[PDB]
RNA sequence: AGCUACCAUCUGUGGGAUUAUGACUGAACGCCUCUAAGUCAGAAUCCCGCCCAGGCGGAACGAUACGGCAGCGCCGCGGAGCCUCGGUUGGCCUCGGAUAGCCGGUCCCCCGCCGGGGUCCGGUGCGGAGUGCCCUUCGUCCUGGGAAACGGGGCGCGGCCGGAGAGGCGGCCGCCCCCUCGCCCGUCACGCACCGCACGUUCGUGGGGAACCUGGCGCUAAACCAUUCGUAGACGACCUGCU
RNA sequence: CAUAGCGACGUCGCUUUUUGAUCCUUCGAUGUCGGCUCUUCCUAUCAUUGUGAAGCAGAAUUCACCAAGCGUUGGAUUGUU
RNA sequence: GGAUGAACCGAACGCCGGGUUAAGGCGCCCGAUGCCGACGCUCAUCAGACCCCAGAAAAGGUGUUGGUUGAUAUAGACAGCA
């Protein structure tokens, strides 16, 4: 019917120059390029959706190749509209530069 | 080449800053970067203001430099700058931006429907005009 | 510290990949710059080094010691049977260089020319260009050929002719002919295409390409000498007789 | 001494009374400082230079900000100062145009830093005075004394270079 | 210091007209048309009157270096007016001690051959800039006349001739030979 | 984004555009820079040519065939500049570098598409009007590039075709304006909705 | 014979931007000034050409496997399925450009009925606007009013044209076969309404590989070794020949 | 005639092709002079290209600039540098 | 943190989650200015760019920018031409 989630990019992990804190990730939401625009997305659920080789059970559906690592936006990062996200398991490094969905679920509007 | 000038009595539109979206009059000039600025009828009290956040309009008021609020306000009210401003294409472009921004979901749906029908009618007329212009045969 | 006496370098670094040539024929690598004011002509030819001899002639060099004098000069004989034109290649200029746009081959490709397309001619079924030559007869293939020539006419900047030598006229063992793209210079693209098209299947003698007492360039592969040391390869100085592990070497 | 937007302070101090003078004289200075703590420190610096006073042997009886008596009027400020260069000390007279005296002194500090690389600890502001437009001496200040001043804004640089970051239309600089 | 405004005005004679296409000045007069663009300078050009034809050059908020360009543009425009009304004529004299410099003016005054400069057998061929005509004066025995509409083109051709006739490997204070611009003036003397 | 971002190289500053492009391709975005001969470099031409000649001088003394590869085409120069801002010795950097295409002129896949512009890299806004600059095409040509003339000829043909297409588009838009004038009694009902909600002033 | 020697003989090359420098016009600084803006000439230097090599870089073209069941190519999205790789979740089909200026439209002059100029009229914080535009997905059934009815659909055929920089694309006609439906506002009720819940929704008939069935139209080849050569050579490699 | 070419008294530097000063690396070892051979690099340019200056008439020479493309040799004595 | 580094700057250490800082930073590599940051200075045909620190002096410049002192000028300066 429609997209129903905001597009975001897994830009990278929270890090210094030479230290990397993989437990939290940095997301670049499309169209959000200022810190004051990020207040809408705080607390929203976010998902890293990908495919694999073996079938896994799908809630309310038949098993397929789709797998999800769930998470949520925790706070803003930087002045340019980055956000920080905590996922149930740390995001794999192959997902850098790939799609994250921000799901609008815990709505406050 | 230039047509709009910084000068006493020139009406400027504030693009950004604390007074964004308001009209002011230039009362005086300070050191090439700032201007003594006064909107008595647009709710901008007299203050310094950089030239970077100004966008000059076509209206020029006639009062001497560094006059008081009384004379600036009479110059503004006589030959009303508010209505003459709202009549311009600039002001109603701003107003159209504002009312497009404040449009709700139901309003977006209604605009989508109206624009759908409008575009279809216009496209049919364009096709008719194209076929009417395609019947040319002249050596 | 600096070397004590100055001496020029041995050998030229302009020929550094001092390796076996990847080709046996010797490719042109630069054709003469094309100017449309000239008449349509070919820019190169293929010959075979027969041998050397010498001649006697009188010199007409004023102010020289040998003016109006007899000289004996060595000459090389290059046997040049007529080339046979069997194809046309169009090239188009791109911001990545010249690229081959379209190739059109003539009907009736000679047997010695067809030998060039086979590594083992003896075992071959001789099938090369057999289906291609059929398109010079049907109406559809002829229309496609006309479209190819029109595309070359309107899109190609330089054109070249495929020409092959005639092994059957030479005393050599080899029967496999030599193919070559020879550039056609001197006109508009349409004019040189018409000229090359009328020369298809035809013979071009060497006197139609080169004239008397003009200076040309010869391109070829030199005589092989096998694996050689530095003394014979770069002509470095031989080390003294007292040298222990060998003297035909570069010391440092 | 660092900076910000400077403020004017009237600082009045005196020596502590002793059984040599029960009423020592009161001394007043204008200090242009970021805040009252720095203002008191600079007051002690200057009165230690001029009189034979110390922060320990004296006290500060008043330190209050001096508000501009006409912040809505453009006026010309002459500033007499001295500063240490890399190779000596020089006295300077500089002119500025501003609504506030403190703003003019801030302009002076920035301009000295820009033109002479003079840091704020090297600069000693010794006089600030509003001057008549006929008493001005700096042509960059004098050229704004036109009752019919008029100039355009010739080459207006786009400052919103990242909203949008990517666009089809190239910017216009003529307005 | 940035100066608010620096302006300079050039009067245009009645027999010549000036057209502005941005910063491209087209000056059309009795002797031809001179066209020159000043797009490398950020100034404002305007034609003021419909009566006496003033052309004003304005520079706003210019520092010392770019306030120097206003009078440069004005002088270039005045030279264009002068070229299209009176033209430019440069008179050169050939000076020599022993070997006479033989000058032959080839096709339509666009080529100059210097033959016997310092007695050497090299023939100097100098090609005039387009629009510049060289000729041999009928008033003086050793004199070239270069005539044209563009002062820069005429003087550039004169400099080409002068630099072509250059003594080398000798004391030039003693070997004074060569062709030197004697005077710069106009045609029609008006 | 998900589409290919096509950027016109004309009027853009080299390092500014290269920084923008490098960040874009590191964010997993397909970027295609066309007309790389139109890229500008701040500072006068002799200075920029001297910089590239110093780059030419830097070569491996023992075996120059292994040394730095000095690419002479403007597209390859810009590609190497972007590679200098990418972490090209890791897999992430190599993938980001793969997501970038550079061209001299505008090739047929992209001459029929709209081209974006980066204002933060534009010379007109990033450079004072009195400063001097160099053209990447001219610098490349004088430092070893061979295809300045043929690229210019093909660009001129492309511009002629684009002028024809633009005339067709103008004629179509004039016809559309005439159509809107022709049907207005049957259009004003929806025109009022659009005007009410701010579309179509 | 072969190899070989300044111990014999032959051959060895063209542009460009410019350095130093000398100048032009010209301010700054009513003069002057090679310099500030703008120009000129300029070299054993520099870069390129000529020349040597030719990328984990491309192009064009040729031939593409049997006389026996024997392999392959194209056409049908033709079917039934497997194995594997995953990304993505509407499109924009394009003036050239200037920036101390632009854009649009229109009457007279010139060039093939369309463009270029000169007017004139508009817009310019770009609204003929990428802060934009287009498409817009719940589906049907009664059922009226408007848009259209010179209209939409054809993985339907046949024909034409344009596009070569990497055209891998796009456009237009003729025949035939459908429905008067799809677009807006209304009338009318219905669909699993799966009892609050995630990976839903697209590209997509995705890419790639083996294999089965089903038809049609087509093809019948080379490379390498072995042998020979000696224009080649440590060995490989290379140039060759073989009813 | 200070400054074509030089430069006293003073004074500011650069270089690491001299010789020192030091002793950081190497004493379960980095083969220690010169020559021969061979390649490359530097410029603080001897020659050649293009220039400027002279107490540059010409010739020769001298000073300086861009400049390291190219060249800088055969011998007697000496282990020699 | 200073790219790199025994000693510099910050800070000293059990295994972790969240918040906030130091010194240092925020075009891209590379987290962070994608602020409509402020005012000036500066063009370099060897520009400049951050403690230790990793290169420079005396002496000059009619490049430009400020400042100090002095002088001339409608009783006509200054510069040009005579
Ligand atoms: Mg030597
Ligand atoms: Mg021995
Ligand atoms: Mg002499
Ligand atoms: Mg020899
Ligand atoms: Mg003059
Ligand atoms: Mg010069
Ligand atoms: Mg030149
Ligand atoms: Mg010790
Ligand atoms: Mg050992
Ligand atoms: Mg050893
Ligand atoms: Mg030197
Ligand atoms: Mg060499
Ligand atoms: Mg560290
Ligand atoms: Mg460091
Ligand atoms: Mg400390
Ligand atoms: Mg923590
Ligand atoms: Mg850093
Ligand atoms: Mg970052």
């Amino acid at each position: 019917s429609g997209r129903l989630w905001s597009k975001a990019i897994f830009a990278g992990y929270k890090r210094g120059l030479r230290n990397q804190r993989e437990h939290t990730a940095l997301l670049k939401i499309e169209g959000v390029y200022a810190r004051d625009e990020t207040e809408f997305y705080l607390g929203k659920r976010c998902a890293y959706v990908y495919k694999a080789k073996n079938n896994t059970v799908t809630p309310g559906g038949k098993p397929n190749k789709t797998r999800v690592i769930w998470g949520k936006v925790t706070r803003a990062h930087g002045n340019s509209g980055m956000v920080r996200a905590k996922f149930r398991s740390n995001l794999p490094a192959k997902a850098i530069g790939h799609r994250i969905r921000v799901m609008l679920y815990p709505s406050r509007i | 080449v230039f047509r709009r000038f910084v000068e006493v009595g020139r009406v400027a539109y504030v693009s950004f800053g604390p007074h964004a979206g308001k009209l002011v009059a230039i009362v005086d000039v300070i050191d090439q970067n700032r201007a003594l600025v006064d909107g008595p009828c647009t709710q901008v009290r007299r203050q310094a203001m950089p030239f970077k956040c100004m966008q000059l309009t076509d209206f020029i008021l006639k009062f001497p430099h560094s006059a008081h609020q009384k004379y600036v306000r009479q110059a503004w009210q006589k030959a009303d700058i508010n209505t003459k401003w709202a009549a311009t294409r600039w002001a109603k472009k701003i107003e159209a931006r504002e009312r497009k921004a404040k449009m709700t979901d139901f309003d977006r749906f209604k605009v989508m429907k109206a624009k759908k029908m409008r575009n279809r009618i216009i496209k049919n007329e364009v096709k008719k005009l194209q076929k009417a212009a395609l019947l040319k045969a002249s050596p | 510290s600096h070397r004590k006496f100055s001496a020029p370098r041995h050998g030229s670094l302009g020929f550094l990949p001092r390796k076996r040539s990847s080709r046996h024929r010797g490719k042109v690598k630069s054709f003469p710059k094309d100017d449309p004011s000239k008449p349509v002509h070919l820019t190169a030819f293929l010959g075979y080094k027969a041998g050397m001899t010498h001649i006697v002639r009188e010199v007409d060099r004023p102010g020289s010691k040998v003016n109006k004098k007899e000289v004996v000069e060595a000459v090389t004989i290059v046997e040049t049977p007529p080339m046979v034109v069997v194809g046309i290649v169009g090239y188009v200029e791109t911001p990545r260089g010249l690229r081959t746009f379209k190739t059109v081959f003539a009907e009736h490709i000679s047997d010695e020319c067809k030998r060039r397309f086979y590594k083992n001619w003896h075992k071959s079924k001789k099938k090369a260009f057999t289906k291609y030559c059929k398109k010079w007869q049907d109406e559809d293939g002829k229309k496609q050929l006309e479209k190819d020539f029109s595309s070359m006419k309107k899109y190609c900047q330089v054109i070249r002719v495929i020409a092959h030598t005639q092994m059957r006229l030479l005393p050599l063992r080899q029967k496999k002919a030599h193919l070559m793209e020879i550039q056609v210079n001197g006109g508009t693209v349409a004019e040189k295409l018409d000229w090359a098209r009328e020369r298809l299947e035809q013979q071009v003698p060497v006197n139609q390409v080169f004239g008397q007492d003009e200076m040309i360039d010869v391109i070829g592969v030199t005589k092989g000498k096998g694996y050689k040391g530095v003394t014979s390869r770069w002509h470095t100085k031989k080390l003294p007789r007292k040298t222990h592990r060998g003297l035909r070497k570069v010391a440092c | 001494k660092a900076s910000g937007t400077l403020r004017e302070y009237k600082v009045v101090g005196r020596c502590l009374p002793t059984p040599k003078c029960h009423t020592p004289p009161l001394y007043r200075m204008r200090i242009f400082a970021p805040n009252h703590v720095v203002a008191k420190s600079r007051f002690w610096y200057f009165v230690s230079q001029l009189k034979k006073m110390k922060k320990s042997s004296g006290e500060i009886v008043y330190c209050g900000q001096v508000f501009e008596k006409s912040p809505l009027r453009v006026k010309n400020f002459g500033i007499w100062l001295r500063y240490d260069s890399r190779s000596g000390t020089h006295n300077m007279y500089r002119e500025y145009r501003d609504l506030t005296t403190a703003g003019a002194v801030t302009q002076c500090y920035r301009d000295m830093g820009a033109r002479h690389r003079a840091r704020a600890h090297s600069i000693q502001i010794m006089k600030v005075e509003e001057i008549a437009a006929s008493k001005c001496r700096r042509p960059a200040v004098k050229q704004f004394h036109d009752s019919k001043i008029k100039f355009p804004l010739p080459h207006r640089v786009l400052r919103r270079q990242h909203k949008p970051r990517f666009t089809t239309k190239r910017p216009n600089t003529f307005f | 210091m940035k100066t608010i405004l620096s302006n300079q005005t050039v009067d245009i004679p009645e027999n010549v007209d000036i057209t502005l296409k941005g910063r491209t000045v087209i000056v059309k007069g009795p002797r031809g048309t001179l066209r020159r663009d000043f797009n490398h300078i950020n100034v404002e050009l305007s034609l003021l009157g419909k009566k006496k034809k003033r052309l004003r050059v304005d520079k706003w908020w210019g520092n010392r270096k770019e306030l120097a360009t206003v009078r440069t543009i004005c002088s270039h425009v005045q030279n264009m007016i002068k070229g299209v009304t009176l033209g430019f004529r440069y008179k050169m004299r050939s000076v020599y001690a022993h070997f006479p410099i033989n000058v032959v003016i080839q096709e339509n005054g666009s080529l100059v051959e210097i033959r016997n400069f310092l007695g050497e057998k090299y023939i100097r061929r100098v090609r005039m800039r387009p629009g510049v005509a060289c000729s041999v004066s009928q008033a003086q025995k050793d004199e070239l006349i270069l005539e044209g509409n563009d002062i820069e083109l005429v003087s550039n051709s004169a400099a080409l001739i002068q630099q072509a006739t250059t003594v080398k490997n000798k004391d030039i204070r003693k070997f004074l030979d060569g062709i030197y611009v004697s005077e710069k003036g106009t045609v029609q003397q008006a | 984004e998900v589409q290919v971002l096509v950027l016109d190289g004309r009027g853009h500053l080299l390092g500014r555009l290269a920084a923008i492009v490098a960040k874009q391709v590191l964010l997993g975005r397909k970027v295609v820079v066309v007309r790389c001969e139109g890229i500008n470099i701040s500072g006068n031409f002799y200075r920029n040519k001297l910089k590239y000649l110093a780059f030419l001088r830097k070569r491996m003394n023992t075996n120059p065939s292994r040394g730095p590869y000095h690419f002479r085409a403007p597209s390859r120069i810009f590609w190497r500049t972007v590679r200098g801002m990418l972490p090209h010795k890791t897999k992430r950097g190599q993938a980001a570098l793969d997501r970038l295409k550079v061209f001299d002129g505008i090739p047929p896949p992209y001459d029929k598409k709209k081209r974006m512009v980066v204002p933060a890299a534009l010379k007109v806004v990033r450079l004072k009007p009195t400063r001097k600059f160099a053209y990447l095409g001219r610098l490349a040509h004088e430092v070893g590039w061979k295809y300045q003339a043929v690229t210019a000829t093909l660009e001129e043909k492309r511009k002629e075709k684009a002028k024809i297409h633009y005339r067709k588009k103008k004629q179509l838009m004039r016809l559309r304006k005439q159509a809107e004038k022709n049907v207005e009694k049957k259009i004003d009902k929806y025109t009022e909705v659009l005007k009410t909600h701010g579309l179509l002033v």
